[PDB]
């Protein structure tokens, strides 16, 4: 029973091994075998009773099972806790990644589960490296485990001992004479994961096992990898690898001044300075086949710089912090290209120290560009327009102008990204639904935000009709969230959440202005939700009529001027005049209210309730159905 | 000056000008080749619908005269079990 | 100075609101 | 401002009477849509004779009575009087 | 408490009432304890006292605790004070009409299109039942406000 199979969970989480004896005792082999064979829901998530035995060490309970019983390690259950959640795996993959080596043996001594595969095939050597003990991943490799399972993306356990601080098991792994050219689903061959923490011993143990050097989908080598983390001693240690040229050497030095520049943890302008500097005087260190820097065209976001082709110009804005931190992101833009997935993670950094520094024009010139980029890429940029919408409600807050050209083009790319969006819910079924459904509410919170926003400012006719354009262009996909809501029921609902950030100052929901922005842009004012709820259905249930009775008055002006029916009803059939919830926006409705004869016959045909269909017009029977 | 409305039994329902110029279609048959500018009769044909859908739309004419500003407690109009589902399609038909 | 009367809050002052009231 | 609905064997009339007003008004506006005297017109009201102006009141209808929603039927009697021959309108179908 | 509450200190007062002190706490001038809050437009206050049921009694000045709220522009608590179920509707129009009144013309609140919606939806809510019109009494016209009859109809306001 699920009673009893709570109180055996409970009796092994405890490690005791009489009570779940007398718990597991006196009853028939069925039940017995269906207590040990099945996991408990504990917290949302499902787990055996030999798993939560293994978490805490309790080693003692479960091999006195294994010797009174014939359970079985195959049970399915989880991974793990931390942010995965994951079922599939098995008991011996929880117990190797418990970090406990007394409950692996006495589980592989009793059916070695050594080689199980999970829906993404981790062994439990992946476990076992992830938990960085050398003595189980020992015993499991001796226990006749292969050690080159790939995973769909060729998680190989070697490439994710070396991303963990753990050399004892990545040293242990190469010693065994594992391959080190193992190509995974981005190119990475190891080393890119190993030179991106900074593991001095991992990238010299894999060096001395010549893991060679290959570039990876995204155009970067691993020693541009070691210089995109701020490590230092890993470019200093593949510098020396005898294979390097010089094209690949000062530009590694100038692609990891560029990561110094710009970046949180390790932000040290004098470095920065001192490694250009450094990369300068190596392509100008004999005058003859010299290596000239390759020049792009000027960027209006950078400035107006056009590089630094000459060590005199480097050298005129030492103490210039902004002019150096400029040249960082062009000669990081030049040399990563417009591809790499951490391009504009540096161009973020800057922004957000331009904001707050009260810097906003060249912040926002940076993070339109960074949003160009990301849209090249084609990525969830979702974060990025809630960046956009917190500055420009910052903006805004301080009293200061927002460019209307800039309002337009992020508006239109925030266009472009809800349409991908969109695209990627129809696309996704049931793998990430949950998290596309959550970017897409944020996107459409986001342009709800960069409306009000708009909304706010002061804009030019032609500016003004752009921007309406773009709404338009929005409002005929017709976005819906979860519960059916357009974007005019999140204009008009009162629920719809407001970021954390300066937004609160700023865009209030519902806003008057945000509706008749929408409705002069065309929005669906009859639009019903999964609830059948209109936008006239949720605004009479805002509950403070009195304290911006300006917002509710020119909302329902609004929509009572658009076309919405004053009469229509939900799916549980009450008029907004009884869905009114107060006595102010129920006066307001009655005096908005412009009668028909249509609606009052409809009205009178659905409460004495004669069967319509098939007596009325097509288009009129949509009319019964909401009146 | 006044408008006669007519039905598929012959009953004549003559309402004033003002009274039945709310109904959309009621203009579009007093407009066209139907102006009789004499202002004797201004009437109309309705050979789909009988005396009786005819008899309440003159009485929602008069109601919509009556009470269009007249404070917000509008009274409430009587529709009867029988007569609805048909002064509806006629109220679709008049796009009163 | 201008014209600009300062007794919104003396219509306020009137209550007791001090260090002591 | 009382709403009345004066009936014939077969045509409607509405029209709207003022509370501080009498019947002579009524009469006349009648009389000019239907170009009959005032004499001959005779108003068999609930089957029963009415007098020519003297109050409204009177003759059986208030404000409160003859509303709008429904104002109450009065027979037109002309000379050969007629009696009250108000033909009543088609019979509205059976509920399905 | 009566200083407590016409501070922004919302944590002293809601420890005070917590603490058991008295609800009804008369002053010399007649507020009790909940003009204090709803002069500074504190709705905290005023819903930690209503949570503990201050009560609404008129004071000196012949002036409800709403009557002061709405005095100092402060809706919220307007608001508030309508939503406490024993009101009644008298109340709700007069105070409707002294938050216009008192939105038309103040230092720190001064927005003429919020006098002009409230005086709207208090005259609707006036007109509201058509029958048993609640027709205002109107002193006369005074030549100081020119020698306007206020509005005691929708049209002409």
């Amino acid at each position: 029973m699920e009673g009893l199979a709570g109180y055996v969970y409970k009796a092994a989480s405890e490690g005791k091994v009489l009570t779940l004896a007398a718990l597991l005792l006196n009853r028939s082999e069925s039940d017995i075998r269906y207590l040990l064979g099945y996991v408990s829901q504990q917290g949302g998530q499902r787990s055996t009773p030999l798993i939560i035995a293994a978490r805490n060490g309790h080693a003692k309970v479960v091999r006195l099972l294994l010797e009174h019983y014939r359970v079985q390690t195959q049970q399915t259950g989880t991974v793990r806790f931390d942010g995965y959640v994951i079922d599939g795996a098995t008991a011996l993959w929880c117990a190797a990644g418990a970090g406990h080596f007394e409950v692996v043996k006495l589980l592989v001594s009793h059916g070695a589960n050594v080689n199980h595969t999970t829906v993404t095939n981790s062994t439990p050597l992946r476990a076992a490296c992830f938990d960085g003990r050398l003595d189980i991943v020992k015993y499991l490799v001796e226990n006749n485990a292969n050690i080159s399972i790939a995973n769909k993306y060729d998680n190989t356990c070697l490439m994710i001992a070396a991303y963990k601080g753990h050399t004892d098991v990545v040293r242990y792994l190469l010693e065994q004479r594992a391959d080190p050219n193992a190509k995974a689903h981005c190119g990475a061959t190891a080393l890119h994961f190993a030179a991106e923490a900074g593991h001095i011993d991992i990238v010299k143990e894999l060096i001395k096992w010549r893991a060679a050097i290959v570039v990876n989908g995204h155009g970067m080598t691993p020693l541009k990898v070691a210089a995109e983390s701020c490590k230092a001693d890993v470019v200093e240690l593949l510098l020396s690898h005898a294979d390097c040229d010089r094209r690949s050497r000062i530009e590694a030095l100038e692609l990891l001044g560029a990561s110094f520049a710009n970046d949180r943890e390790n932000y040290d302008i004098i470095k920065t300075y001192h490694y250009l500097y450094l990369a300068m005087l190596e392509r100008f260190q004999d005058g003859d086949n010299i290596l000239e820097k390759e020049v792009l065209p000027p960027i209006h976001a950078y400035g107006n710089r056009t590089e630094c082709r000459n060590p005199q110009e480097l050298e005129s804005i030492r103490q210039d912090r902004d002019a150096l931190h400029m040249e960082g992101l062009i000669v990081r833009e030049r040399i990563l290209g417009a591809d790499n997935i951490d391009v504009s993670h540096p161009i973020i950094y800057r922004g957000a120290v331009y904001a707050d520094n009260m810097e906003f024009e060249q912040c926002i010139k940076l993070w339109l560009h960074a949003l160009h980029l990301r849209q090249k890429g084609n990525r969830n940029t979702h974060k990025d327009l809630l960046r956009f919408a917190q500055v420009f409600s910052q903006m805004i807050h301080l009293n200061e102008t927002v460019k209307a050209p800039d309002i337009e083009c992020v508006l239109r790319c925030s266009v472009l990204e809800i349409e991908q969006s969109m695209n990627r819910v129809k696309n996704i079924s049931d793998a990430d639904v949950h998290n596309a459904m959550d970017n897409y509410e944020c996107n459409l919170y986001t342009f709800l935000y960069l409306v009000c926003i708009s909304t706010k400012t002061q804009c030019s006719e032609e500016d003004q009709c752009k921007i309406n354009k773009q709404i338009y262009n929005l409002i005929h996909l017709d976005p819906r969230t979860r519960e059916g809501f357009t974007l005019l029921h999140l204009a008009v609902n009162s629920n719809t959440p407001v970021d954390d950030f300066h937004t609160n100052d700023v865009c209030s929901f519902p806003n008057a202005l945000v509706t008749k922005l929408l409705l002069d842009c065309g929005a669906e004012v009859n639009a019903v939700d999964n609830e059948g709820n209109s936008a006239l259905h949720i605004i009479v249930q805002y509950n403070r009529p009195i304290s911006d009775f300006l917002t509710l008055h020119s909302i329902i002006i609004s929509l009572v001027e658009a076309g919405a029916h004053t009469d229509m009803t939900n799916k549980q059939n009450k008029t907004p005049l009884d869905k009114s919830t107060t006595g102010v926006s129920e006066i307001l409705l009655k005096t908005q209210m412009k009668m028909s004869l249509k609606c009052l016959a409809a009205r009178a045909v659905r409460a004495n309730d004669i069967n319509y269909q098939d007596q009325i017009p097509r288009t009129l029977e949509e009319f019964v159905g909401f009146h | 000056m006044y408008v006669k409305l007519i039905s598929s039994d012959g009953h004549e329902f003559i309402v004033k000008r003002e009274h039945a110029l709310t109904s959309g279609t009621i203009k579009a048959m007093l407009s066209g080749p139907g102006q009789f500018a004499e202002n004797e009769t201004n009437e109309v044909n309705f050979r789909e619908i009988p005396s009786h859908v005819l008899s309440k739309v003159c009485m929602y004419f008069t109601y919509k005269v009556r009470y269009t500003n007249s404070s917000t407690e509008i009274p409430e109009f009587p529709i009867a079990p029988e007569i609805a589902l048909e002064l509806l399609m006629a109220a679709n038909f008049l796009d009163c | 100075y201008t014209f600009f009367p300062p007794k919104k809050s003396h219509g306020s002052c009137a209550p007791p609101v001090s260090r002591a009231g | 401002d009382v709403f009345l609905m004066i009936r014939r064997h077969k045509t409607t009339i509405f029209t709207d009477a003022k509370e501080s007003s009498t019947v002579f008004e009524l009469k006349r506006i009648v009389e000019g849509i239907l170009k009959r005297p005032p004499d001959e017109q005779r108003l068999y009201k609930d089957d029963q004779l009415l007098d020519d102006g003297k109050t409204l009141g009177e003759c059986g209808f208030t404000s409160q009575t003859a509303r709008p929603q429904a104002p109450a039927t009065v027979g037109l009697a002309f000379r050969a009087f007629e009696a009250l021959c108000i033909e009543p309108f088609s019979s509205p179908p059976e509920l399905p």
